[PDB]
RNA sequence: CCCGCAGAAGAAGCACCGGCUAACUCCGUGCCAGCAGCCGCGGUAAUACGGAGGGUGCAAGCGUUAAUCGGAAUUACUGGGC
RNA sequence: AAAUUGAAGAGUUUGAUCAUGGCUCAGAUUGAACGCUGGCGGCAGGCCUAACACAUGCAAGUCGAACGGUAACAGGAAGAAGCUUGCUUCUUUGCUGACGAGUGGCGGACGGGUGAGUAAUGUCUGGGAAACUGCCUGAUGGAGGGGGAUAACUACUGGAAACGGUAGCUAAUACCGCAUAACGUCGCAAGACCAAAGAGGGGGACCUUCGGGCCUCUUGCCAUCGGAUGUGCCCAGAUGGGAUUAGCUAGUAGGUGGGGUAACGGCUCACCUAGGCGACGAUCCCUAGCUGGUCUGAGAGGAUGACCAGCCACACUGGAACUGAGACACGGUCCAGACUCCUACGGGAGGCAGCAGUGGGGAAUAUUGCACAAUGGGCGCAAGCCUGAUGCAGCCAUGCCGCGUG
């Protein structure tokens, strides 16, 4: 299953911007984000350390789109890789077809990212799949099919996705609508708004 | 008995259907039983000379064991009352054993037997097992049974 | 007797035969003396087809062990391929 | 039984069985006369006894009625008390 | 070439027959403490040339007799 | 396994919110009815009982119980004392 | 290159403190059960309790190329008879294809089920000598010649039945002689002894009674030494609790001689010795199928043996033996016991812990399904037949796992 409840709502319990949102207007004109959900949401309470730990990892598992078990899924096999666990978790979340597919700017959201997927609209290595959670692998080549080419709504992705920021280590080419992901990034080209460490000690009791 | 029986088309609504009337029927059951208890548990607070006698009954048919409780439930008079404790259709089991050696009650069997696990706990409890195969001797003897307890 | 025959492994519509040298006595899975290769009639033309190792099964024919039809077409056919 | 092979099986392995025991019946009455003879102390007798028993336990061990190992054990035990006797 | 035990005599009541004590030397288990075993054996001898507090050795053989699979091999060194 | 048809159209519940332990306010009773793993709540100011609004965690599942190990260095060889 | 990177606490005794010490909680996991709720798919799993008792259907056959044979169906033949003169009843013929019953060969000792019993009669590991083994394979040879029975069948004849009894009654790779006998057996040697079976396919010439002889090919049978495989036997170590269970043992421990087994052995008997085991735990009582492994744990460790695979034991309970290469035998035989059923009361029949399924017990666990298309197994030269093994399906949120409800 998934969270079909509203979104701003975890931005407002986090208390800091998801990207839960298209990003045609900034999100202060849309909600009160300082404030807490609920009618008590005025008061700021103490946290405690797990309070901290739990609220980091809700954060992660929250801005990825993931169910708790698949969490504890990817977890388990960080810590089986070599390497700092914290960097391989952040590739192995990075390695998600829908985070990827987004972040080529085929999409406004994760979610209509994963729409888009689930729907079979999308190849790698010409070969159809709609599986969300699948895992990419480097020089694989991603692109969409001819016959939901005409979307207006990836028109208007591949458009809005240039105001953001775009990857280091992914190459898109909006002329033939298709792209390649060259590499897997280290922690380096994510935000250092993520602490790992508080995730590293929650799961590890 | 008397139910009417019909053929269904598919398969798994049956079992819904026949566990949602089961519900209601038990809902319904209780709520009479414990309507009644609830409301005359204080007015069973007065006592006067009652005699009654409890038995458990296995009979071979449905319809046996509705006419044989029918019968026994009509013979009940104000200070004689019959209250069959629960009756079944079948063999005499361990549980009607047990049953009727817990309260004080006789295992009866109408055109039925008993079978080995409840023998042992018969033979080891000395509870009666009373034989009959026609309903008049079995009127007569549970009319004695209940006539000699007055006085 | 002793004999070569097939042992399936694998999953339903997954089938996967194992090439065993066994004794007859004994059931499909049961106990035997030696794994020699095996064959997969599903797999993709990308992976080997096959496996057999010859020498074995040349000496315990030479010991006296039997074929079975199916594994006597496989050594046909990988005798044809090399 | 249930099955007809079984009846059948039976019904042979009687007939094996009584003709098995006249042979061993036979087996066992020429072992007691020569052991009769060796306890007798003649030794022409119990040569000869031994020479009348000698053929009848090996036509016995080629039909399979007794493994040849038995046939043996009872010569070689036989000649080794007649020696004994001289 | 053949394997060998050698033992210390402890009966020599028993007719052409004698009972060696085989001293082993292992350590425990879980606690690592270095104990010390013996196994009692019956050995077959046919002439009774072994004397009680003798040291002898013996070797495997058929089952010669029951409780009895044992073999004399040679005297190591005589009692006394 | 593939192609076509129509329609957002045929599809979300469980437990918890006094500390341990992530998440609070009012109404109803008044050591009663009740809760409870432990400390312990309830005698008219109940974030602990019942209802409601809000929130927290799991999810085609959610809880309780049964059972083994861990926590227990609480049988201590690694690793306890008189 | 690689095949390990592993370790958290909190509450609770007192006016307050430190310590000691018990209790409770936070995590994983299950053959799980119950409450509320419930869309799809993929893989797996499903009587843990009464080794309680079982209705019914199925779960072990095959070979006419071993044999006497026609019980059925078909083809041919005389032409029976008919007869529309070239179409159809009965008129038959083992004549042909085949094949009910029967003898004979191989197989039911494998595959499947269960854990009642066993503290070793087991298992795990490492060694060992005094043993056998059908079907498979290597070598050397052999394969001459006879004899008397029996089933089937025929005619009778008891019993309620199960099942019988008598007489005639025929053959074979069924049975039994004789010849021949070494590299086999016994024996120091000398010596003495031991076996058998044919069938089918095709055919020129020749014989020829066309009975087939005769030629050739394939496959069967006998003996002996080998290989591969299975099984039997022995040794050391390891394999629960109870010392409020301290002594146990007389074929008992040895030895000589007979006997027995495929084999060694108190395996069995006669006699002689007086021994043997036990605090390094005997004997006795309770409990228990074992292992490769599974769960947990940082590790050492603790608990456990559901599924898969190897070993053991059991088949209503107790006892015994035959057949057989191999059993002291789930769907074989005999005896005793209980229980269920049939009866003319004179006597008879039965064994799901095999697949489904029923009753009962319990908190709790399913379909009286399809197919031999594939793997594997038995029989055959082969075609082929059999297979509730096995392949696939049906029911169940029991679990792992992926997807959607925008
Ligand atoms: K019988
Ligand atoms: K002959
Ligand atoms: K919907
Ligand atoms: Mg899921
Ligand atoms: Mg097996
Ligand atoms: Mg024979
Ligand atoms: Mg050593
Ligand atoms: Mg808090
Ligand atoms: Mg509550
Ligand atoms: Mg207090
Ligand atoms: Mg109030
Ligand atoms: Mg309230
Ligand atoms: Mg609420
Ligand atoms: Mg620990
Ligand atoms: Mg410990
Ligand atoms: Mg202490
Ligand atoms: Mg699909
Ligand atoms: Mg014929
Ligand atoms: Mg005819
Ligand atoms: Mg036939
Ligand atoms: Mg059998
Ligand atoms: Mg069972
Ligand atoms: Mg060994
Ligand atoms: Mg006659
Ligand atoms: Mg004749
Ligand atoms: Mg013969
Ligand atoms: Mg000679
Ligand atoms: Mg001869
Ligand atoms: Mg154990
Ligand atoms: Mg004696
Ligand atoms: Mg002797
Ligand atoms: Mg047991
Ligand atoms: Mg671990
Ligand atoms: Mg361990
Ligand atoms: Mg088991
Ligand atoms: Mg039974
Ligand atoms: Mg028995
Ligand atoms: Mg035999
Ligand atoms: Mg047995
Ligand atoms: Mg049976
Ligand atoms: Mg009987
Ligand atoms: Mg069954
Ligand atoms: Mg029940
Ligand atoms: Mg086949
Ligand atoms: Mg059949
Ligand atoms: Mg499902």
């Amino acid at each position: 299953a998934r969270y079909l409840g509203p979104k701003l709502k975890l931005s407002r319990r986090e208390g800091t911007d998801l990207f839960l949102k298209s990003g045609v207007r900034a999100i202060d004109t849309k909600c009160k984000i300082e404030q807490a959900p609920g009618q008590h949401g005025a008061r700021k309470p103490r946290l405690s350390d797990y309070g901290v730990q739990l609220r980091e990892k809700q954060k992660v598992r929250r801005i990825y789109g993931v169910l708790e078990r698949q969490f504890r899924n990817y977890y388990k096999e960080a810590a089986r890789l070599k390497g700092n666990t914290g960097e391989n978790l952040l590739a192995l979340l990075e390695g998600r077809l829908d985070n990827v597919v987004y972040r080529m700017g085929f999409g406004a959201t994760r979610a209509e990212a994963r729409q888009l997927v689930s729907h079979k609209a999308i190849m790698v290595n010409g070969r159809v799949v709609n599986i969300a959670s699948y895992q990419v692998s480097p020089n694989d080549v991603v692109s969409i099919r001819e016959k939901a080419k005409k979307q207006s709504r990836v028109k208007a992705a591949l458009e809005l996705a240039e105001q953001r920021e775009k990857p280091t280590w992914l190459e898109v080419d909006a002329g033939k609508m298709e792209g390649t992901f060259k590499r897997k990034p280290e922690r380096s080209d994510l935000s250092a708004d993520i602490n790992e460490h508080l995730i590293v000690e929650l799961y590890s009791k | 008995a008397g139910d009417e029986v019909t053929v269904v088309r598919d398969e798994k609504k049956a079992r819904e259907v026949a566990l949602y009337r089961q519900g209601k029927f038990r809902e319904v059951k209780l709520a009479r039983q414990q309507k009644s208890k609830l409301e005359n548990m204080f007015a069973n607070m007065t006592e006067g000379e009652v005699h009654e006698v409890n038995i458990v009954l296995k009979a071979d048919v449905q319809g046996s064991v509705e006419a044989i409780s029918d019968s026994l439930l009509k013979l009940s008079t104000d200070e004689v009352k019959v209250k069959i404790i629960g009756s079944g259709v079948g063999g005499i089991t361990e549980t009607d054993a047990t049953l009727a050696a817990a309260s004080n009650a006789i295992l009866v069997g109408f055109n039925v037997r008993a079978d080995a696990s409840a023998r042992k706990v018969i033979e080891a409890e000395s509870l009666d097992l009373r034989y009959y195969s026609v309903i008049y001797n079995l009127i007569d003897e549970v009319k004695a049974a209940m006539s000699g307890m007055l006085s | 007797m002793v004999t070569i025959r097939l042992a399936r492994h694998g999953a339903k519509k997954r089938p996967f035969y194992q090439v065993v040298v066994a004794d007859s006595r004994n059931a499909r899975n049961g106990r035997f003396i030696e794994r020699v290769g095996f064959f997969n009639p599903i797999a993709s033309e990308k992976e080997e087809g096959t496996r057999l190792d010859l020498d074995r099964i040349a000496h315990w024919v030479g010991q006296g062990a039997t074929i079975s039809d199916r594994v006597a077409a496989l050594i046909k056919e990988v005798n044809k391929a090399a | 039984a249930n099955i007809k092979s079984a009846k059948k099986r039976a019904i042979q392995s009687e007939k094996a069985r009584k003709h098995n025991a006249s042979r061993r019946s036979m087996m066992r009455t020429f072992i007691k006369k020569v052991y009769a003879a060796i306890e007798a102390g003649d030794k022409a007798a119990a040569q000869k006894a031994f020479n009348e028993m000698q053929p009848i336990v090996d036509r016995q061990a080629a039909k399979g009625l007794i493994h040849k190992n038995k046939a043996a054990r009872h010569k070689a035990n036989l000649t080794a008390q007649i020696n004994k006797l001289a | 070439k053949i394997r060998t035990l050698q033992g210390r005599v402890v009966s020599d009541k028993m007719e052409k027959s004698i009972v060696v004590a085989i001293e082993r030397f292992v350590k425990h288990p879980i606690y690592g403490k270095f104990i010390k075993r013996t196994t009692k054996l019956h050995v077959h001898d046919e002439n009774n040339e072994c004397g009680i507090g003798d040291v002898v050795e013996i070797r495997e053989c058929r089952p010669l007799s029951k409780t009895k699979s044992w073999t004399l091999v040679r005297v190591v060194e005589k009692a006394v």
